[PDB]
Order: structure tokens, then C-alpha cells, then sequence
């Protein structure tokens, strides 16, 4: 039927999505750089 | 407390009922015709009842949102929710003790009338996501112009809507039947209308026209009168004019 | 204070008294009712009080029920306050709150809802309303005005009018002069409509009229009194052109299919 | 158990049968008048019932409207719910083991009936995906003032699911027609609203209070029962003066 | 600006209410179309809005209508927000349509008294009839009407209040009746035969059979908007015939051979 | 006992469906008022090689969230917030195994014609996982008989029904099934006797079976049941045999 | 290849399909005189195939009665805007299909607003979502079946007739049942090849004279879906290649 903006209504991402985005919203060629060396773990990750 | 004193038989009778339920929290209405001061009535009430300093706020039934209808005795969570919002406590709540009058009552739906019929109970009100139920319980109190028994003989009003109601209904003097005060009532109603209308004031009020409205329905009693009376007061709008030939039948076309 | 009428639609018969008590009315604050034919001077008749707004800052606060949302306008009858309604944002005010102490503009829209009729009531009770979903209402004011165009007394009698809704309703009555009754400044006003018709159509000058023309206009009851004769006079600046036009009476009846 | 309004061969039966029904978990009706209260009488049976202590579900029916089970008597308690999540309690989740009275259950609408129905059928009807089955433990108890006789053959509800919701349906006989109980009421009121009006004593039923009542259709039966204690709540006289116009009609024009 | 459109129209009454529409061009009041269905109403609509705009003038050929729901229309109502499940976002909608333009409205009864009245009170004013700030835009729009109803049948139905059809009514155009004109008729049949032998590329023009055009001129089609059009494409169905003329009509599409 | 003794034909019938598990096909089933056609239909589950796979049968239609045909098939919660959507569905759960319907009778006639396409064409995307449609192991609909569709023409989008003409079985009444009722209701009374922790069985006047026949047993064995209960609870003693039978709880006394 | 489906050895079936096929080459409006059954949307796939633009996605299967909110959202909507049932823009769109045609059916089931919005689109494409200034157009032919008398149904009043009448570039009468006779025995031995290869059945064992007849007579009100899978329910009541179907129940009705 019609619409209402009430009605039982069944999101943002949060700190680890936002670091992560930020990688993004970084350079990915230095700004990213720093970073990425900072990681210093996951050995698995040539 | 400062409201139109009916000065009739049954207006002492009335007023004397009044007094008496004053102190009785129980659930009430309004039999007659509202938009005859039964609002007023009920006002002055709440102002005169055992709780006199108490928190008193009317209502109408034809008043809120259908959707909102849940919203509206009470308030809903919605912590982490669409219409996220903090603890409300809406209606039933907002009132916890004094006068808050069921008006409009005739204008309910069937679904209104279930609500009500939950409200039968003292509280133990359940909200949107609410944990526990609480009881507000308050001095009740409603309107109605209409006759309840027709309605249950229509059957819309719910034997359990007559239910609801906890005292045995007062009835006033309809235009007709009161037809007491009508010149006096009628001089009230002109000194605040011409107060209103700042024109001199009246050397004019003949009695004979007073006579002739008393041979009127006068449908709207309380109201329609001193309507009539400031409309006329305006359409001659003279000092010095008697109350002769002036009516205000706004039905009948001037000539 | 005093201003001009924007408009001089005035039929001397009685719209001139009727604007006698109109004037006499515009300094009280109590409801304004009118009615009569629409398209006839009537929400001409609302800008008449509209500028005889007493003083100025009156908001001419005019809403239409048919111009309006069936289970939704009530978001915006007496204000809205909170979320899953008004899009969260503020409390948004409704008509209502958007004129406060302003002219509450209504006509006798006549829409299907008694229950607007009720809502209204509900408003006009004692200057108190109250935004969608607030806990605390407000008790506010604002000038009234109604126009109607229909016998209220029947439909209330048919059960159709609501009792309250005239009963809350109609401080006086306010009736107009029908084309078929003010009949005062045919000519008069005609020569009104048609120098602001040729003022628009930059015509050389005046036409002019035959007294056929009068003579069919006394003829006519004029079933839009102030606007359908409005109709015949911008339909004869329209058809035949400059000042060659005088006799053959005029274009009035759109409608009328060609002879 | 608690304080009892009708002692009667037939009050007596009720509660006889009630101590048999007691330990029988099957579902079960308990019809009658509205305005008596068989549902307390239903509690004080159940707290003599198997959940000797155990849950209690009010459940008044038109209290849920665009809320299934799942929205109220289920609930959300689990992550993952609808706008943010967090946890909520369900209803036919939470009394397991207790009671689960539903009250006005004649006022029922085709989808909550279809879905009670396969809560029957399956002792709950769970929730979400079809793969998950639900039972309730709560005593299922329900009660309407409406004969469904006529609504199933109008099909109002389904007829076969009205079969299933009970094991044994039971109806109150009309308190007018006890109308010995009449006087019992009438003495247990009058002890109470002293207590309650503060009177200095009953008056008690004169004699035309008492021809009146035997006279007295009493639609209401208990209803009408405390509709005449309000009655004569209105129409005391005096504490010593025996009430023989004790009754009070709302509806009534006096003079 | 925008040239009124290019229509087969050799009617001369239709060349005078073309003249018509010429006078009307820099006028701005309302326009009426008594247009059959199937009269091009919306076609002489569109030439009017190119002309009368004349200076990129935007137009709106819309009917409330195709707006099947009654939410529909209230959001063609402008609102800011909580417009529905939608909450406090912008919608321009059909004000935009309008906005420096008029209105033209195809077969407007449908539209409730409601409606009716709603469009009535945005008319002669022109204030915002949208959920704004003040809801004060009296845009610059003037308006156009097209529809087949009767002016007595809407009082009848009442559809159209008195002020309804009168502030609605500045200007009136019943299209050429599609049994009035004859001649006109076949020549607009053999301009669309034409363009219909050009655009299909169909190397030949089959012409026109004088049994198949007398034909056409006794077929009624009082929907002629492309209901002519329409039996050209039938016609085009029965192709292959470019070299020849063979007559070819089809009257009934449900019926078979 | 617990299991589906059913009458000769009501065994032939059974011997048909049995076999008929294997058989995957979508189906349609009717079964009486109260025959309950489903423990015939978790016999052939059993029987059929779905027995191992899942055997969602749907929830009586219901109406738990706004997913509803996208319930078939939806998510459960945005990364962000909440959970991961982990491809949850009610399509979705039936899954390696049958797949039944349940109170199809509800419907109106345009979820009608959504079902006769889903029949035709069937496809399943969900904004959480899912997985494609066109499979629909084990199908079959069961409860729509309860409410008729077109059964003069209208009602439901039915015409396709009739032009959707897989097998169907029938349900005959109780009263023309002349099974070993009297066998049946012994057995729930006895089982009822066991959940009752009753003495014994009272017994029961052979008078008052054959008066307690002479009934429509309009919900078949669910009205058997019924009247057991009430009239054991009547009997509320294992002393006497029961020479009343319960013939219906609404009556007066 | 299109599988030619259902190879209709009418010769009235053949002519319809050389008008599909010149039709279909074609990229102008066209209507379809056929039921349900009657061609129950194998002709959207002739159109599909033989589309103007082969590339050009031509999804079809409008055989779709959708609430009058929903058939509305079906053609529009709008991003951030009412529409409670779906989120945010609507990617679902009737210009869902661009390069291809769009088509309708169940289309006698259109509201005579709807029906002036489609014709409104078909004379030019605008305003094709609930939000936003839609001016633009996704290019596609244009077709239609329903089984109404819409002639009486325009005497009736019932939709737009404008619609009616421009789409109605060609009206396609189609067989139903009752048209093809001669073809039934041969589109019978192609369903029961269809069923026996399906149903794991080498073949059917034997056919019987009787069985022809009976079968003809057994009329089929659904042309070819109420004859198929009646003939899917009589294979499952033979179920044996190696036993020869001579009078399997083709439905339980
Ligand atoms: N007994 C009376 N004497 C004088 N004036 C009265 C009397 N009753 C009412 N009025 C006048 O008529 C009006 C009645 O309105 P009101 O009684 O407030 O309506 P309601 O109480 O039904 O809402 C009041 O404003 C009051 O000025
Ligand atoms: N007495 C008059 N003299 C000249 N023009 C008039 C007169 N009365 C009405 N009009 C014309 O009528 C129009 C106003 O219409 P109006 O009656 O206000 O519409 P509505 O009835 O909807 O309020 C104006 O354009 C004006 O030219
Ligand atoms: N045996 C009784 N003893 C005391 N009070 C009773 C008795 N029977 C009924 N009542 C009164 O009647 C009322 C019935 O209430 P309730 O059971 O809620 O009605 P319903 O079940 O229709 O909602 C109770 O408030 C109770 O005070
Ligand atoms: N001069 C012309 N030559 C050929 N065809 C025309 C001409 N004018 C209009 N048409 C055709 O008439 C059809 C309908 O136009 P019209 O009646 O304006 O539609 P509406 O119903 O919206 O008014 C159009 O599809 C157009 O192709
Ligand atoms: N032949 C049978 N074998 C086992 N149980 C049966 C048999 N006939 C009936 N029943 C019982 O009758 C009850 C009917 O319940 P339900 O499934 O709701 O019936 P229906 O399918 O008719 O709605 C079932 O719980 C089932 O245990
Ligand atoms: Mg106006
Ligand atoms: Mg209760
Ligand atoms: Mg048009
Ligand atoms: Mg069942």
C-alpha cells in the first residue's frame, strides 16, 4: 500500500572499517606506506 | 470556578451532584450535550476534586495518529530501533492522578474501544518493548452528547465501553427544559460580548424579544444563545437599541 | 491601517454594505465566517480581510482540505514534534504552528472527513494545540476566517454537517449578492474588467460595447457572479480584435459550442 | 484461596470442577458474562493448578494489532533483530510453565486465529524459518462473554482449530438467574463499601430495594451486580435508613 | 524559441484554431482542449507548449491519472520530510515540472473533487500546494487542459466544482472532430503513408489503393492521435505490396482472416 | 498407535504415498478438517530418501518480519552492525531433503498467481547469501484444500491451478473411513491415560460407543480427540465404564 | 534455437508463428489474443529470441498481477523516498529491459490508471519512478496477451483504451485447446517422450487406441499446461516404462 515513515523498520561502518577506509581515504602510495609498515604482523601477508 | 453559573433548579441539582462526585476518582462522563460547557463543567471539577492542587489534563478521543495510536496513552522504547528515542512516558502516564477527560468519546473507533477496554484495568500498562507493567490509575472521567443505550443499540459502543464508565450519569436541562436563566443568562452573555464589542453601552433590552426566543428550539443552548445575542449585538451594533427584531436565524435569508 | 483594496470588485446593491459591516468586523478578533459562490468574490473576499488585516504581521495562513493528504494531513493539522513522522529533524510545525496569531485562511472545503471537521473543533476550541507526539501541548492564538458556499443548516439537517462543525464554526453569516441579485455595476465593473483586459492586450483603445451587449449582460445571471462575467469579458478581448468591436454582444459561454 | 463472590450449588459446581480441571494442563474454556471475572477465578484455580507457583499471561486480545506472536509473544531476544540489535523478551517464551490466559479471546482476528491454530497444532508456533518448531508449557486458558457457536457457523473462525484449542468447554450460568446470590452480593458489598465509602454503617437492601431486584431482569448479572453497588453507592440515604430505592439507573430522567 | 510542431492539418478550421493558438502564444491564462481521444490533443498541446514557451519554455504533459495512488498524488504534493516511509529528504517532483512553464493536463476527470479542489486553490494563487518552508513558491506557471468530458456531464458528476471549471476555464480548444474533417483526413493519411514509406526503408512507396482511401475516409477512427497511425502500421503489416497498391485494412485485430 | 494404523483403503493409499516419497515431484495434498494429513507426510519423508535431508515445512504462512517472500530467501544483519548476514533463508532450510507447505489456503488471488509462477519459474537472491531456486527438493503443498480457490470460478488465481495438474490426493471422511475407530480412540485414551497417570482405563459401555458413532465426526479424528478428552474429564474416575461419550462441550445443564 | 517448444503442427499455429517471427524482427507494439495455457508465455520467448536486438535483454514473463502499489512500484520508484517495501533507488523498472522490448500480460487485471500510464509510456517514455525528474527513456518494443474480450471491456470502460489501441500495433489471435486437434496425438507423444526421458522411463511401453481416444476426449480447459501435467500425474500413475499407460488418471479431479 502507501508509505509512512513509522512502522517496524528493519549499517555504518565502525573504528576497524574506519582505519581501514581511511587507507583509502590516505595515499596508497605513502600515506598508506607508513601504515602498512606499521602493521609489523600477519606474517602471512607477502 | 469562574465559568457560566446555569441559575436553574436543575443547575443547583447539577452543581450539587458535582460537589458530591467531587472527591470520587471513578470513572465518569459527560451525558447530554457537549459544547454545552460540559467541558467547562468537567474543567471546573478537576479544579474542585479531592485532588484540587493536582496535575489535570483533558483529552479527546478523535485526537491523535492511528499508527501513533500506541504512542498515545504511553511511549515506546525504540532504544537501537528505527524511531530510536529516549523512555517516554505518553498519556496514561503524563496524567498519574488527576482529571484527564475522555472527550470526543463518541468519535472512538472499534479499535479505540479495545484500547479503552485494556485501559479498563488500573494501569498495569504494557509499552512498546517494556519490561514491566506499570499502574496509573487517575481520576476518570468523559463526555458524551450522545445516548449511549441508542449506541449500544447500534452496538459500535461496546457494552464494555458503557462498562468503562464508573458513575451514574448526570443529565442537564436541554434548551427547552432549562429555559431558566435564559434572561439572565442572556444579560451575562451580552456584557461580555458588548465588553467585546467596546460600544457604548446598551440603553436598549426589551424583555418582549427575550419572550419570543424563549419561543425557540434554540438548538444550540448554551452555546447558540449568547451567539445569537452577540450577533445581533454586532448586526445592529447600537447603544441606544432596544431588543426588538433582532435575531440572529443566520438559516433565514434577510430582508 | 487603512489600504487601499488591491481589488474594486464592489456590487453597489449591498456588497457595499456587506463591506460597511465587513469593515465594521475587521477590527475584531473573533471567527470570521463568509459564504457565497466561489469564483464570486468570496476568496476575494478573503483577501479583503486578509489586508484589512488589523495592523499588519498577520500571516494569511490559507489551507485547502481537499489540499491536503486523507490520514496524513493530521501530521500537519495541529504541528508534528518528533521522529517516524516528520522525518526526526525538529519539531516541525504543522499548518497550524506555521500560523500563530496569523489568519487561519479556511474555506468550507467541505471534505469528505468529519473527522477534519472534528480536528479543526479540536483546534478551535480555546486557542490550544499541540505538535505530532508531544507530550506538552500549546496553548497558541491566531486570527480565523471561513468562506463557504453551501447551505450548512441543511447538511447539518441531512446529517451531513457536522452540528459542531457549524456550531464551532460561524461567529455570523456572511451571505453575497448573486450576479442574478447585485445586478449594480454590470457596465460599471465591466469597463473595470475591460481596461484591465485591454491594459494586458495593448489593444489601440476601448472597443466599446453595444446595449445588446447590456442587454444580454441583464440577461445573464452570471453563474460565476464576480468571475464568470470576468469569463465573458476576457473571451471578448479575445475573437474579434481592436476598436471595431462594439456590437455582436460578446464571447461568454466558452462552453456554448459555435453557432 | 481468595475472597469469593457465589457460593452457589452452581458456584459450587464451578469451583468443584475447577479442582478437577486443576491438574488437567490440557486447554480448556471457562465461558461466562463478562463484568464477573472468571479469569480470577481462573487464577486462584491455577495457583491450585499444576503451577501451584508458577507464570501467569493476562493477554487481553485486542491488546496486539500488526504484532504477531513473534513480535510480542515470541519476541527478539536474539542478535541479529530488526533495526539494531540487542535482546527482547517474548511473552509465550517467557511464562513456560505457568499460566497462559487469554481474555476476550472471541474478539480474534482470521491471521492471529490461523496462527494460533498452528500453535495448537504444534504446542507453539515458533518462529522464523519452517524448520523450527516451538511448544509452550504455561497453562492455556482463554475467555470471552461471545457464543462462537454462531461465529464458527459464520465462520468467523475457523471451526475445526475452535475444536482444538480446548479440551472442555465450560460455561457460567447467568447470575439472574441465580438471583439467590443477589442478597450474599448485596451484604459483602455493603460490608465493603462501608469499608470503602467510609459510611458508618450499611444500610441494607429495604424492601423495595429487594422487590426491585427480584423484579430485576440484571442483564449485567455481576456486572449489573456492582453496577447496583455503585447504584446504591449513589442512592445510600442514610446508614441507618434500609435502601429500598437503591438502585440508580444512568439512563433515567428523573423528574 | 521552439517552433509549434509540424501536424497535417489541412482543415481550415484547424488552421484557425492554429491562428488561435498563435494569438494565445504570448498570453498567459489558462487553455482548455475539447480534443477527442485520439484528436492530437496532446499533439496541438505540445505545439502550443513549444510556441507559447518561446524562449526554452518548459512545459508538463502529465496526468494524475497514470497517478494510480492517492499517495501518489500527495507526494506530487511536494513534502520535506517524513514524506511517507521516506523521512527528511528532498523531492522536488512535479513543482520543478512547472517551475518557469505551465501545466498540460491529458484527460483531467480522473482526478477526485479533492484533487479538483487541491489544483483549484494551487490556480488562481500559485503558492507552494507543497509541504516547505512557508510553502510560498507562486512559481511562474501558467496552465493548459485537454480533456473529453462534458462540462454539464463533470457538473453532473460534479467533479468539477464552480470555480473548478471557471478558474480552471481561460481558454477552450476543441480539437477538429475526427468525423468533421474529410479531405484533411487523406491527407494527413498520405503524409504518414509517406513518412511510413520512408522510414521502414522500404526501397518502394506502395501509394494509396482509391478503394483503400475511400475506405479510410469512411472508416470513422474517431481516435485519429496515431489510432490513423495505427491502421498505417496495419496497412505496413500487409507489406510487400511496395511495388503495388493493394488495399489492405484492418478492422478488427482481434478477429482473424 | 502413534503411528497411522489408517483404514484398508486409507492403507492403499498409504502404500501410494510411501512410495510416492521417493518420488521428489512437487506436489499439492489435501488431507480433512481434522484427518492431519502431516504424519502421513513425515511417514513418506522418512520413507523417502530425503529422510537424511532437511524438511522444512512452512510455518502456516506466517508473518514474521517484512522479508515475507524474501523470508524465502533474505539477510540477517549488516557487517557493521550487528552480525554477519550468513545466508539465512526459508527456502533456504529445507534443504538435501522435502519440502512442505502449510495453511496455502489463506491466499488471495495475487499471491495465487505469484505461486502458479513460481511453479512455472522459480528463482531465489537474497541480499544475505541465498542460493538459486529451480530446485525445490522434495517439494510438496499441503492445506489448501482448507479454502478453495476459483472453486466456482474467482476467488484465488486458481485457473492456473487447474492448468497446474500435478497429482493431488483426497481426503475421505472420517465416518466413510471405517477404520478401527473404536481401536484409535482406545489407543488415545490410553495414551491419555498414561500422560493423566490415570488408575486405569474405566472401560466403556458398548451402548454408549455405538451412540457416540452416531456423530458426523465433522473433524474426523481431531473431533475423536476431542471427545474423548471431554468425556473422560466428564468420567474424571478409572472406576466405571464409560457408558457417556462426549458429544459436544457446548450444551447446558 | 528456442527449442521450438510445443512445435505446433496446425497450420493456424504455423501462421501465427510466421507473424511471430516477422513480428518479432520487428521492433513495434504488438498484442497477443491467447490464454493461459494457450501459449502460456512460450510466445515472450519466441519474441525474446527473435528480438530485434538478440543482445538486446528481452526478460518477458509479465504474466504478473501485481497489487495496484505493487504493479505501480513494478514500473516506478524512488530512491530515499516512501516505498516501505523496497530500499533506497529502484533498480526495479520496466526499463529493467533496454535493447530489448518490454511486454504485458494478465493485462486485462490493469487499473485504467495504470493502463494510462503504460500507454502514456508507449507514446513516450517519462516519468518512470516515483522520485526524480524521469525524462529518460530505455529504447524497447512493445507487447501484450491477455485473455479478456477487452472490447467489452472498453465498453465497459473497465482501462485506458488509448493503450489499447496503441499498442495494439497487431492483436494475435492464439489457439487454445479446442484450435489444434490434428497436433494432439503428436504434441501427446512429445510429452509423454518429454516424461518418459524425465521420469527415467525408457519409454512408454505401449500405447492404445483407446488410450488416444479417451485422451482426446479428456478435453484440456488449460491448452497445454492443464494437458501436461495431467500427463505428468498419469506417467506417476503408470511410473513403468515397462507398463503401457492405457488409461493413467491424467488428474485427481
Ligand atoms: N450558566 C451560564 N451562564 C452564563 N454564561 C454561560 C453559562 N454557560 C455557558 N455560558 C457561556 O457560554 C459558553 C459555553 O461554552 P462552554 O460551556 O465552555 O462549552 P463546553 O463546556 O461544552 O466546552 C461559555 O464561553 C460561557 O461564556
Ligand atoms: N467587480 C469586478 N470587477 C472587475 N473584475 C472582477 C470583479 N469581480 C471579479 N473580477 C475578476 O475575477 C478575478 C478574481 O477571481 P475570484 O472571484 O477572486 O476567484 P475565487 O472565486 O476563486 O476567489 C479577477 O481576475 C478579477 O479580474
Ligand atoms: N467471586 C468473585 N469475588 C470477588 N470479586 C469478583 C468475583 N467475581 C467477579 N468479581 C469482580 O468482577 C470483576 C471481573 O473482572 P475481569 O475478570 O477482569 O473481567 P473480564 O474477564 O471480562 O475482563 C473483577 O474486577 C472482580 O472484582
Ligand atoms: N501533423 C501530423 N502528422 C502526422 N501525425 C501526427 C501529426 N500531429 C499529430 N500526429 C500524431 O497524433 C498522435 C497523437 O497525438 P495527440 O492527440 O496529441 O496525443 P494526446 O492523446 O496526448 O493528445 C501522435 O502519436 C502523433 O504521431
Ligand atoms: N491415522 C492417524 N494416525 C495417527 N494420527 C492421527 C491419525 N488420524 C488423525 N491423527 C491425529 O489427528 C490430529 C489432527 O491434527 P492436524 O494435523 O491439525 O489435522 P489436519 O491435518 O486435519 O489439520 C493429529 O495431531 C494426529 O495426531
Ligand atoms: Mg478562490
Ligand atoms: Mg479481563
Ligand atoms: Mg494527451
Ligand atoms: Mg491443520
Amino acid at each position: 500500500m502507501k508509505q509512512g515513515l513509522q512502522l517496524r523498520l528493519s549499517l555504518a561502518m565502525t573504528p576497524q572499517l574506519q582505519q581501514a577506509i581511511r587507507l583509502l581515504q590516505l595515499s596508497t602510495l605513502e600515506l598508506q606506506q607508513e601504515l602498512q609498515q606499521a602493521l609489523e604482523s600477519n606474517p602471512l601477508l607477502e | 470556578k469562574d465559568n457560566l453559573l446555569g441559575e436553574a433548579n436543575s443547575f443547583l441539582e447539577v452543581l450539587e451532584q458535582v460537589s458530591h462526585l467531587a472527591p470520587l476518582d471513578k470513572p465518569v462522563l459527560i451525558i447530554g450535550e457537549r459544547g454545552t460547557g460540559k467541558e467547562l463543567i468537567a474543567s471546573r471539577l478537576h479544579y474542585l476534586s479531592s485532588r484540587w492542587q493536582g496535575p489535570f489534563i483533558s483529552l479527546n478521543c478523535a485526537a491523535l495518529n492511528e499508527n501513533l495510536l500506541d504512542s498515545e496513552l504511553f511511549g515506546h522504547e525504540a532504544g537501537a530501533f528505527t524511531g530510536a528515542q529516549k523512555r517516554h512516558p505518553g498519556r496514561f502516564e503524563r496524567a498519574d492522578g488527576g482529571t484527564l477527560f475522555l472527550d470526543e468519546l463518541a468519535t472512538a473507533p472499534m479499535m479505540v474501544q479495545e484500547k479503552l477496554l485494556r485501559v479498563i484495568e488500573y494501569g498495569e500498562l504494557e509499552r512498546v518493548g517494556g519490561s514491566q507493567p506499570l499502574q496509573v490509575n487517575v481520576r476518570l472521567v468523559c463526555a458524551t452528547n450522545a445516548d449511549l443505550p441508542a449506541m449500544v443499540n447500534e452496538g459500535t459502543f461496546r457494552a464494555d465501553l458503557l462498562d468503562r464508565l464508573a458513575f451514574d450519569v448526570v443529565q442537564l436541562p436541554p434548551l427547552r427544559e432549562r429555559e431558566s436563566d435564559i434572561m439572565l443568562m442572556a444579560e451575562y452573555f451580552a456584557i461580555q460580548m458588548c465588553r467585546e464589542i467596546k460600544l457604548p453601552l446598551f440603553p436598549g433590552f426589551t424583555e418582549r424579544a427575550r419572550e419570543t426566543l424563549l419561543n425557540y428550539r434554540w438548538p444550540g443552548n448554551i452555546r447558540e444563545l449568547k451567539n445569537v445575542v452577540e450577533r445581533s449585538v454586532y448586526r445592529h451594533g447600537t447603544s441606544d437599541y432596544p431588543l426588538d427584531d433582532i435575531i440572529i436565524d443566520p438559516f433565514k435569508r434577510r430582508p
